């Protein structure tokens, strides 16, 4: 077929990461220089982005190397977080990395077990580097936080990232070991609120009853439904089509009215003022429902039922029809609320527990996004903070630690991978180069200093590239779990080192 | 068009191998580097099976059409062995060349290869002639499932994959009858399994489970229903599939199916069958009427796989729902749903222990390419493994037995006033670029490597210690353990040189272009 | 890379290019253009402002710059322009410093350090004026309005303006009013004059027809319930293969809407806003027909935008099925009212409704639509002005002189800030003296003079005293016949500090596919 | 740094003025101009700042552009 050789597919493997891995380290690091994604490919637009799939994927990927690290570090990002910024980069850095030596002609079964010993030594340097500060709860929770901390840091949120300071915390905390969006359940709403957020009561959808249904519910018996009406409910006689002629297209649409009303039916039997469903009406079914004595509550959250029946004891089933195959529940209120200008519906009377509703008011849905996912990231970290409460300094310090304790070993261990050993520490170095100029600040007198500074034993002190400077990584907090450092450590490497052991890329 | 003769198509023959041999020797063995190879589909394939690479090409000349179709021979013969008799059959036409830049006739160098490539099969002879059975070749099953599976540099805990490999081709492949079955190996496998999940079930695991859990999850031993009758819409070759327009003609259309499935659960359990395997199998609806007349069975099932369940079961086959009788029944040791620890690998076993006339491997990795990965390397193990398990017969490779067999050919070369010496020099010449290109791939000196072992081929004046195959620094092809069929070492040279000489008595090229595929 | 380095600059490139030639700002200068676009047209085109809304420029850095205009507008109401004049003086600067090579994100917060003492300085030079005030919110919209295309009806415009706040505005100190709050309501006919200024919410819709209720005991609300009949919502069987079978549907279809319409009426509608949705019919032609025959107003299909301010003015909520009768969830309104003045015009007037203490409507009538833009336009800045003065109280100069007020300070606070970042800022603290000029810039020849002595007046007028760009001569813009509210000139900073340094952040360029 | 050496005696000239410090011309990690030792003859950096000024004036000398085809031939 088309067959890529030895010249072009690696150094195409060596541009296309580069050339993917260029936009989001600038973005990154303390004082990270935001990437501007343009959209002028599908409409015409700006986008601010410092956030890596958001420049990674909505850039299509083309090139077979552009393909594996866009792939490799985006799931690198939903299982360790923000790992589209960093495998990329830092397999691009590597693949940087490698050109010297493929240009030194580095033998490709030298360069893979080089950087394999190499990326162990960093991470076990990380390791090294890396100390549990949730020895003690309340240094968990911290640690969680200072963890977290690194993990929510550096995003367009503001009342949200604080937010999921303790949220995160809360949750990983009262779930012991894990995060989830189960233990705290996400609404992200309209509101007048910009960045603000609070643990929800029961919990909240987004509608209006009008009509002749009280907006309000007392003493409510929630009869759980996965089962909803289309407004058309498809059984034997719903199948009536008498469209021939254009009278028969002027009576057809009237026997919807005609369908409507015995939908009603199939609740009375269940005998409840409150049916919700998880599916959804018109207005003039509403104006059915209310009348008939079952209120309609319609489109029911997945997760609020969850919500409810985590806590209510109630049970989360499939395929609704009588109320016995899903467990009832409660709710102490059924009420609808003002929120800002939004006008929404509201369960409530039970508050917080196991299961807890997160509602998110926003300007845009942009100040909503990055807060699941800074929280996605933030949990899993923090399930990662339970299992390595180690929390390595970060901002460089464990980068700038990793590649001196490389070097050492970089150095007698191999005879010859050297070549590679070392070239992996240069990676772990790049990064705080890459900010530094983002600082401002001068790599060079920091890095080779700093890091020796530190590798001769500073370790809360480290690069605060806010400011630029040599800055402890402890009082800023920024550091961050063992686990989701040792992760990107592990990705990268092969998205560097996989398409080196490929030599060859043919077409068919 | 053009007849294209003299070196115009001698060239158009010796460029293609050259772009297809170098991906393959750089892919070559564990130290060959895994390549990444995208479709105008848009879809990569990381291969560093130079099969899998000639799976991935079609080269346009016609003998690189025919080199990716000369390892699958080998392939299907040897498992291993597919990569090394491409990258030398081209390096023949390298030494061909040259020596027909020597001067000497294409006829004549064509010629001396095979000549001399009977020292190349016969210097492997003396190495292991063994035979062993099912047993003992177990260990040096393993032992060279040490080398095959890991060939795919998946070998680890995957004695397992060995083990069931043993007792696999024996099963098939009889080590009396000495000829090639893997037909009744049956291959199974699903993504999201895992490398070190691999199991051999010795009898046929259909996709399909239970209607019902409420019916058993257990069918009884034996009387299984081997039917083709319709239980969901019948699909055959071609019928259009017109639907119900009306109120009244929909309720008699859930009537009529309820009443011909009952009787026809009931027949298939008044036949006495507990599990109802159906060519054509259940509809949702009758399930539920299985679940009425209470018989474990079995939805939907491809059509020639119910005959598997015929073979492999032992079972005397019913064809057809008319003909339903106690006597002909499926037969299963026990059925069983089983999951393997990934419900994504999910499987009804109809268990064969007794009469099992098809064996099934089943593979299992967490995507598609490490399911594949663990298939090529079980599968080229299988071959190898099969090979050995008729008769075990090893040598140590990696060069240490292209240098052994080039001290005879080469030194006979001369012993010979004949002109094929050349050849048999070239012949002789041409073997040890394994070794290179593998110390190549394995990151060395190549040029010393050879020679290291010829050092050791003087020393030794036998393949045992070898360079470096696995790039762990223990020179050996011994206590490395790099050990392969013997067959397949031969399989690669009569393959290698007799096809290059098929290429070479043709230089005679009638094509509008120099090279088409 | 290089990429980086030159999409910047090649940013940098458009959208001060754009900028620049964005500058005749006001005046009446320069000459006039039709426009052949970019895929070919015949534009003619006139006065930026609209222009800046017109303009369609498309290249990375350009499209910031249609945002960063329509921003100021909906930020203040003015400096529409004025947002992009001291847009290309942040473009500049930042040249300079790459052109020192200084790092852009150094370059980056710089803007802030802009932003956040310039404000202040801002805040130095904002003369504070009342917000609740009628004078300073006459004098603010006044100035404004003289301004504005009617200085004459003004006037009449000005207290409407300062009514229309007062009104919608929080008592005492308050940052209110906003022109969701104001409905601006045109109507045909009428007189500039006669442009209305009501406390209440007037849904700019057209009443169906004429002699249908002006009477009081309004109930308006949007019904989402339709009109049942035969063929319309109601089911039949009946298949036409002849004329009769056509008939009979109809005669039995008008009369049962015409007893469906007594229900409407009956439940005390003079009016109903109809659901843009319909099944066959919803509300039929003849079923507002007869409901105009009980006088309930009728808009069939109401334009969306008269729908949110009765729910957002009443709070209206749905409404039950006529044959249901009503939920009574129809909005709160006492009156029904119709106005026809110049004989033109269907202006449905919901006065009584349910009102926060906000939503003003102002009645924009006039002889012609031209007629009624004038003022309709005038009054906006009438009310933005106050509005700007409520949002934020002051009263600093307009036409960008103040500007150079800020300049001369800015240079020596960067001065005294003393960083990297002074000589970032100070390269713009004095770049911004750029508009004054550039307002003047591009009309004729014999240029020189005025240009570089007008930051050398406002200089020589040191940081208290300057060159009043409108009427010219040294005294201290502020305090004119020649003012802002401070909010006006703020966020003019505020939006370009921001989307300037968004190029800053720009590394090579990317395309989403 | 250029920028920033210029910066931080801008700092310090903020903080004080006419310093006995200044920059490091001998780049010793103090900056000074006292314990730098660097000082020059108010006579010379005065007589310097006449030549610049006075040669930048020079260049506006005062019309004439022309030649007579010959100004540098």
């Amino acid at each position: 077929a088309d067959e890529e050789r030895a010249e072009t597919a690696r150094l195409t493997s060596f541009i296309g990461a580069i050339a993917i891995g260029d936009l989001v380290k600038s973005t990154l690091g303390p004082k990270g220089m935001d990437k501007i994604l343009l959209s002028s490919g599908r409409d015409a637009s700006l986008m601010v982005t410092n956030d890596g799939a958001t420049i990674l994927k909505n850039i299509g990927v083309d090139n077979p190397a552009a393909k594996v690290l866009v792939d490799m570090s985006r799931v690198q990002d939903d299982e360790v977080g923000d790992g589209t910024t960093s495998v990329t980069v830092l397999a691009a850095e590597l693949l940087r990395e490698a050109e010297s030596l493929i240009a030194k002609k580095i033998h490709p079964q030298t360069i893979i077990a080089g950087w394999r010993e190499a990326t162990k030594a960093a991470r076990e340097a990380l390791l090294s580097s890396a100390v549990d500060h949730g020895s003690d709860e309340v240094k968990f929770r911290q640690d969680l936080m200072n963890i977290a901390g690194t993990t929510l840091s550096s995003k367009l949120l503001t009342h949200h990232k604080d937010h999921f300071t303790k949220l995160a915390v809360e949750a990983v905390l009262r779930l012991k070991g894990s995060g989830n969006l189960e233990a705290i359940h996400i609404i992200k709403k309209l509101g007048g609120s910009l960045a603000d957020s609070y643990l929800d009561e029961g919990f909240l959808l987004d509608k209006k009853i009008g009509v002749n249904q009280p907006k309000r519910i007392e003493n409510a018996k929630i009869l759980i439904a996965n089962t909803g009406m289309d407004t058309d409910k498809i059984k034997i006689f719903g199948s009536r089509v008498r469209v021939d002629s254009t009278a028969k297209v002027a009576e057809i649409e009237h026997a919807e009215k005609e369908k409507m009303k015995e939908k009603v039916e199939r609740i009375l039997k269940h005998g409840i003022n409150c049916f919700i469903n998880r599916q959804l009406i018109y207005n003039y079914p509403e104006q059915l429902f209310g009348a008939a004595g079952v209120m309609a509550i319609e489109h029911a959250d997945f997760a609020g039922v969850e919500r409810l029946a985590l806590v209510t004891g109630g049970e989360i089933a499939s395929t609704f029809d009588h109320p016995e195959l899903v467990k009832l529940g409660s709710c102490k209120l059924i009420e609808e609320v003002m929120i800002g200008e939004d006008k929404l519906i509201h369960f409530s009377g039970v508050a917080l527990g196991e299961a807890c509703t997160i509602v998110l008011r926003g300007a845009t849905q942009q100040i909503l996004d990055e807060a699941e996912r800074s929280l996605h990231d933030a949990l899993c970290v923090l399930a990662q903070t339970v299992k390595d409460s180690r929390t390595v300094y970060g901002g460089g310090c464990s980068e700038m630690l990793m590649a001196h304790a490389v070097t050492q070993l970089a150095n007698r261990t191999p005879g010859k991978e050297a070549v590679a050993m070392e070239s992996y520490a240069k990676a772990l170095r790049m990064l705080p180069t890459i900010i530094a100029d983002n600082a401002g600040y001068d790599s060079a007198d920091l890095v080779a200093q700093l890091r020796a500074a530190h590798s001769e034993g500073n370790t809360t002190a480290g690069l605060d590239m806010r400011e630029g400077t040599i800055g402890d990584m402890a009082i800023l907090g920024i550091t961050e779990s063992f686990q989701v450092k040792r992760q990107v450590l592990l990705s990268a490497a092969e998205a560097a080192e996989v398409i080196l052991r490929v030599d060859n890329i043919i077409k068919a | 068009k053009s007849r294209l003769m003299g070196l115009e198509a001698l060239k158009s023959h010796i460029m293609a191998a050259k772009a297809v041999a170098n991906t393959m020797r750089t892919s070559l063995g564990p130290n060959g580097l895994d390549k990444m190879m995208v479709d105008k589909d848009g879809d990569v394939t990381v291969t560093n099976d130079g099969a899998t690479i000639l799976s991935m090409m079609d080269v346009d000349h016609q003998i690189a059409k025919l080199m990716v179709e000369l390892s699958k021979s080998q392939d299907d013969e040897i498992g291993d062995g597919t990569t090394g008799v491409v990258v030398l059959a081209g390096a023949l036409l390298e030494e061909a060349e040259q020596l027909l830049d020597r001067g000497i006739h294409p006829i004549r160098i064509a010629d001396g290869y095979e000549q001399a490539a009977r020292v190349a099969i016969e210097h492997l002879d003396k190495i292991s002639d063994s035979v062993l059975v099912d047993i003992k070749d177990t260990e040096p099953l393993i032992q060279t499932a040490k080398t095959t599976l890991g060939s795919k540099v998946v070998n680890s805990c995957h004695r397992q994959m060995a083990e069931i490999a043993v007792n696999a081709v024996l099963t098939v492949a009889d080590m009396e009858r000495r000829d090639v079955d893997f037909e009744l190996i049956k291959v199974e496998g699903k993504v999201g399994g895992r490398l070190e999940d691999t199991k051999l079930i010795k009898g046929v695991i259909v996709d399909k489970d239970f209607s019902h859990p409420q019916m058993p999850k257990k069918v009884e031993d034996a009387k299984i229903a081997i039917l083709t009758c319709p239980f969901e819409p019948p699909k055959p070759k071609t019928k259009h599939k017109l639907d119900v327009t009306s109120v009244e003609d929909y309720k008699a259309l859930q009537k009529y199916e309820k009443e011909k499935f009952e009787e026809m659960i009931q027949q298939i359990k008044e036949t006495g069958a507990n599990l109802a395997i159906c060519q054509w199998g259940f509809d949702d609806e009758a399930n539920h009427l299985l679940l009425q007349n209470n018989l474990p069975a079995v939805r939907w099932v491809g059509g020639p796989e119910i005959e598997l369940i015929a073979i492999a079961t032992g079972g005397r086959i019913v064809p057809r729902f008319s003909e339903l009788t106690a006597e002909k029944l499926g037969f299963a040791g026990l059925v069983q749903e089983i999951s393997f620890g990934t419900t994504k690998d999910k499987m009804l076993v109809i268990e064969q222990c007794k009469n099992s006339r098809a064996v099934t491997i089943f593979i299992r990795g967490g995507n598609k390419m490490i399911i594949e990965e663990a298939k090529r390397s079980l599968h080229d193990a299988l071959c190898v493994i099969r090979n050995l398990i008729r008769d075990n017969r090893v040598v140590y490779g990696g060069g240490a037995a292209e240098i052994s067999c080039a001290l005879a050919v080469s030194q006979e070369a001369d012993k010979c006033p004949t002109l094929e010496q050349y050849a048999m020099r070239a012949f002789a010449d041409a073997l040890e670029v394994i070794p290179m290109a593998l110390s190549e791939n394995s990151g060395m000196n190549p040029i010393q490597t050879m020679t290291e072992v010829r050092a050791r081929q003087v020393k030794e004046m036998n393949p045992a210690l070898g360079i470096d195959c696995l790039h762990k620094g223990t020179n050996d092809m011994k206590q490395q353990h790099v050990i392969e069929t013997l067959i397949g070492k031969k399989q690669q040279i009569s393959l290698a040189t007799q096809m290059v000489r098929m290429i070479l008595k043709i230089d005679d090229i009638r094509k509008p272009g120099e090279s088409e595929e | 890379r290089d990429k980086p380095a030159q999409i910047r600059f090649s940013n940098i490139s458009a959208a001060k290019a754009v900028a620049d030639a964005i500058r005749t700002s006001l005046g009446p200068k320069g000459m006039d253009k039709m426009i052949q676009d970019g895929k070919g047209d015949v534009t003619i085109t006139n006065d930026g402002a609209t222009i800046l809304k017109q303009m369609q420029v498309l290249h990375p850095a350009a499209r910031m710059l249609v945002e960063l205009s329509k921003a100021q507008d909906i930020e203040a109401g003015d400096g529409t322009t004025s947002v992009v004049i001291i847009a290309g003086s942040l473009l500049d600067s930042c040249t300079k410093l790459l052109q020192k090579g200084i790092h852009p994100t150094i370059i980056s917060e710089s803007f802030q350090k802009a932003l956040e003492k310039g404000i202040e300085i801002l805040t130095d030079m904002s003369r504070p004026v009342e917000l609740s005030d009628r004078e300073t919110l006459l004098n603010s919209a006044t100035t404004s309005l003289n301004s504005k295309v009617v200085s004459q009806y003004s006037s009449l415009l000005s207290p409407m303006s300062v009514n229309a706040v007062m009104k919608v505005i929080d008592p005492a100190t308050a940052t209110s009013v906003d022109l969701r709050d104001i409905k601006i309501v045109k109507k045909l006919g009428g007189t500039i004059d006669d442009c209305e200024l009501v406390e209440g919410l007037v849904l700019t819709q057209k009443v169906s027809n004429s002699g249908i209720t002006r009477v009081e005991k309004a109930k308006i609300g949007l019904i989402q319930f339709c009109l049942s009949a035969p063929k319309t919502d109601m089911d039949n069987q009946i298949v036409v293969s002849d004329y009769a079978q056509m008939d009979r549907v109809l005669r039995e279809e008008r009369a049962y809407i015409l007893n469906l319409v007594k229900q409407i009426k009956k439940t005390g509608c003079n009016v109903l806003l109809i659901q843009k949705s319909i099944l066959r019919d919803a509300l039929s032609d003849l079923a507002l027909h007869f409901l105009n025959k009980m006088k309930i107003m009728v808009i069939k299909d109401i334009e969306r935008e008269d729908i949110e301010f009765i729910c957002k003015t009443i709070g209206t909520k749905p409404v039950a099925h006529i044959d249901q009768f009503t939920a009574d969830m129809l909005g709160s309104a006492e009156l029904a009212e119709e106005v026809n003045l110049n004989g033109s015009g269907k202006l449905l007037k919901i006065t009584g409704c349910a009102s926060p203490g906000k939503t003003v409507t102002i009645v924009v009538r006039g002889s012609n639509k031209l007629v009624i833009e004038e003022a309709e336009r005038s009054i906006h800045d009438a009310l933005c002005v106050i509005r700007c003065l409520v949002k934020k109280r002051a009263l600093i100069a307009g036409g960008g002189a103040p500007e150079i007020e800020l300049a001369l300070r800015l240079t020596e606070y960067s001065r005294t800030l003393s960083g990297m970042e002074s000589y970032c800022v100070r390269a713009f603290a004095d770049a911004m003296e750029v508009i004054p000029s550039t307002l003047a810039e591009n009309a004729g020849l014999n240029p020189i003079s005025t240009v570089t002595e007008l930051r050398n007046r406002h200089a020589q007028g040191e940081k208290t005293a300057g060159i009043n760009v409108r009427k010219g001569g040294i005294s201290n813009i502020l305090e004119e016949l020649v003012v802002q509210p401070l909010l006006v000139s703020v966020s003019a900073l505020t939006l370009a500090t921001e989307t300037v340094r968004s190029i800053l952040k720009i590394d090579d360029v990317v395309n989403t596919r």
